[PDB]
């Protein structure tokens, strides 16, 4: 899956 | 501003109609119409704020980053000339996603961040701040790279340091700073080992602080630790 | 027209690097510029027309919905009076919706469809005539709705009429053409019988031609086959 | 689930 940010 | 002639509530009753309803360019329209009355936002104002044009910005990087994908496969050995047109239509993405992002900056800058003075108002704005310089960065390529990178990271410095001082290490807007300076250490500064301690960090702290909590308050702050969690997880 | 300066074969690529990047608005803008180049249309150039505003024109019905819903739970007794809000942004997003509208509508008016000559291209537009009238017969509520419903009603008859003397009962355009013909009766002009018996002497009449297709095209026609039995299935 | 239209 992708990094999160938020 | 088009949106001089419409009254303060009506602009966020708008807002909140056009989040219901996906319309992220109208809520972000209105809201921008909302900030520049003059007067400081309320917390659910800043969060709808950020909600708006998080997902205006969200859908200009993810249509560039499809664009930049194909220019670059266009330019690898042995593909076929197709002309100037995936530059020009990643050029003209571009150009809206930063207009976008200095929109955002301006409305900072004049006057959100100067007339913040609580904890909670200040380190959002500065996130803010940081992530929208964050976002010019991934795009990008000349000169001014340098100082778009460390105008990113001083905002989001400016922000970690209030946070630390006036916030307890659950607080949400904390640790969602901590996630997207971590995020801006791994994949613009270079800095995958301070990405790295950044989020352990701010993981094991909240940890320790969660024993104080309400249940409501518990699920907001358990929340974001595990965004914290799963990205030590994919970088280690 | 702000793509008049920019050749047609890129405005076609850049439609096609619109879609890849979800990118809808700017896909209808290239493909309305190709269009006004004043040449007719290939088959392939017909489907990007058709997407770029079908996704545009769905994201209006779908805020229209959710605002008109919101707008008639304001109207119920015991609702407590919220101001003229609700009522604005709707009629905003619906005056919107119909310039979309029209835009088609004049698109296929000078010169489409009055150059298209074989059955799938004339077929396809009257199909797009009478879709984008219906569109307009939705949020219709004046002195115009019966000639906006019997306008998307001429057009579909037309486009039946040459697709039944033209074209196999398996062919898509045909089929696609019964679909929103059927769906029309049912919850346009109130005539859920008709939208029955189309639909299921449209699937019959199918079913019996599919022995003469090869592979590709029997999954290409058993793909609407399938969505006209679901809509049997949810109204019988 | 909603009638479908192409
Ligand atoms: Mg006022
Ligand atoms: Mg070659
Ligand atoms: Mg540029
Ligand atoms: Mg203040
Ligand atoms: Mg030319
Ligand atoms: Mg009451
Ligand atoms: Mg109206
Ligand atoms: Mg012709």
């Amino acid at each position: 899956n992708e990094r999160h940010t938020c | 501003g088009a949106m001089g002639s419409m009254e303060r509530a009506s602009l966020i009753q708008k807002a909140k109609l056009a989040e219901q309803a996906e319309r992220y360019e109208d809520m972000a329209a209105f809201m921008k119409g909302a900030v520049e009355k003059g007067e400081e936002l309320s917390c659910e104002e800043r969060n709808l704020l950020s909600v708006a044009y998080k997902n205006v910005v969200g859908g200009q990087r993810a249509a560039w980053r499809v664009l930049s994908s194909i220019e670059q496969k266009s330019n690898e050995e042995g593909s076929e000339e197709k002309g100037p047109e995936v530059r020009e239509y990643r050029e003209k993405v571009e150009t809206e996603l930063q207009g976008v992002c200095d929109t955002v900056l301006g409305l900072l800058d004049s006057h959100l961040i100067k007339e913040a003075g609580d904890a909670e108002s200040r380190v959002f704005y500065l996130k803010m701040k940081g992530d929208y310089y964050r976002y010019l960065a991934e795009v990008a390529t000349g000169d001014d790279k340098k100082r778009i990178i460390d105008s990113a990271r001083s905002a989001y410095q400016e922000a970690m340091d209030i946070s630390k001082k006036e916030m307890p290490p659950t607080n949400p807007i904390r640790l969602g700073l901590a996630l997207n300076f971590s995020v801006f250490h791994y994949e613009i500064a270079n800095s995958p080992e301070e990405a790295i301690s950044l989020a352990k960090t701010t993981f094991d702290e909240a940890m320790a602080d969660l024993h104080t909590l309400s249940e409501d308050s518990y699920k907001d702050s358990t929340l974001i630790m595990q965004l914290l969690r799963d990205n030590l997880t994919l970088w280690t």
